[PDB]
């Protein structure tokens, strides 16, 4: 009932990569997707995480884990991540929450150095 | 008829603390609920019994919005056979809980600078609270065999306790708002309805 | 759907405490949440206070009273201060959305 994401912060040079991790902990309930929003920098919007070369979006169902990895850092990436996990409809459970019933991680801090 | 008023429960300009948690009747309304599922404002927007993204094509007999200020920590407390100190103690939702619970990081109204410390919360009861149901009293909780007469000491605790909120803290302990949409469904006519 | 605040005005010195006093009173709710406004001397707004530190509030609920307690007295504590009661709970009969302010306390605090 809880999305612990990792790393709360992430401090990397341009070039390398790195990797965000959110997991559903003591969950019994089926979940349906999960989706990785972007707040730049300085903004207030957040941006929804699309196809992308350097973007790569893992899911272990089983494991209710889901990973977002970036390579080839640049500085247009610095920001904050969160990820989105929306539950499914597990039948015939009075405790668990409906289909569509979603929650955001705690977020990640990262900074790309140039 | 005429939109619900959500707006006057989750933009009031002051929030309760959960062991003093509000209650608003919506009634004789149309309700709009895609406007509060389909935002990036809501931290977490969990129903039970019923699926968000059919909230507009229901009706119901009769609609409470309870609202409170907890911390981040405690969020997944606010859910049906949860148990800890809040569901316990301070705001308790039935194991047959049909409604929505919409939670959101409220750091930048309810933290001040050096500590907010005017939330409450209920750390001592001598039984678990029913569903729905709130406390009020500030009784001394008798807290071991001696007994107490209104008095604060030892074995004699004040019930409540206060959150520490500050902007620095990590977000376990930062304020969270919390509305609760219940749902009642009987054989009568429904007086709140979707579009 | 009214709190009695009382004093109305008293004066201390630096140093010494003081206590103001308020109980809510014509209703059928308890007193469930509350709040004190103060407004400095030569001031035109009221900021709300925050308690735990300086500020010690009590509450007793059999009573619908609540107290507000003020120590180590600086010249800077000049001013009005009032209570708060409110609350917005609505059940089967009893409903109560009130949220009520006191007659106020003026005090002076003298120089060293
Ligand atoms: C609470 O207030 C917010 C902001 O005042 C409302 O949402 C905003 O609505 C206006 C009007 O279209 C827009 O300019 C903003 O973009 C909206 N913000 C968000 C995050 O949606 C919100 O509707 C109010 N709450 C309720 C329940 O109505």
């Amino acid at each position: 009932a809880r999305v612990d994401q990792t790393p709360r912060s992430v401090t990397k040079e341009t070039g390398e990569s790195l990797t965000i991790n959110c997991v559903l902990r003591d969950s019994n309930c089926a979940l349906s997707s999960t989706h990785w929003y972007r707040k730049k920098s300085g903004s207030t919007n957040e941006e929804r995480i699309l196809q992308g070369r350097r973007y790569v979006e893992t899911v272990n169902s089983g494991s209710k884990s889901f990973s977002l990895r970036i390579n080839d850092l640049r500085v247009e990436d610095s920001g904050t991540y969160r990820c989105k996990v929306y539950w499914g409809n597990s039948w015939q459970d009075k405790f668990c929450p409906g289909l569509g019933s979603y929650e955001y991680g705690d977020g990640t801090a990262v900074t790309v150095n140039g | 008829t005429n939109l619900c008023p959500f707006g006057e429960v989750f933009n009031a300009t002051r929030f309760a603390s959960v062991y003093a948690w509000n209650r608003k009747r919506i009634s004789n309304c149309v309700a709009d609920y895609s406007v509060l599922y389909n935002s990036a404002s809501f931290s977490t927007f969990k129903c039970y019994g019923v699926s968000p993204t059919k909230l507009n094509d229901l009706c119901f007999t009769n609609v409470y919005a309870d609202s409170f200020v907890i911390r981040g920590d405690e969020v997944r407390q606010i859910a049906p056979g949860q148990t800890g100190k809040i569901a316990d103690y301070n705001y308790k939702l039935p194991d047959d809980f049909t409604g929505c619970v919409i939670a959101w990081n409220s750091n930048n109204l309810d933290s001040k600078v050096g500590g907010n410390y005017n939330y409450l919360y209920r750390l001592f009861r001598k039984s678990n609270l029913k569903p729905f149901e709130r406390d009020i009293s500030t009784e001394i909780y008798q807290a071991g065999s001696t007994p107490c007469n209104g008095v604060e000491g030892f074995n004699c605790y004040f019930p409540l306790q206060s959150y520490g909120f500050q902007p620095t803290n990590g977000v376990g302990y930062q304020p969270y708002r919390v509305v609760v949409l219940s749902f009642e469904l009987l054989h009568a006519p429904a007086t709140v309805c979707g579009p």
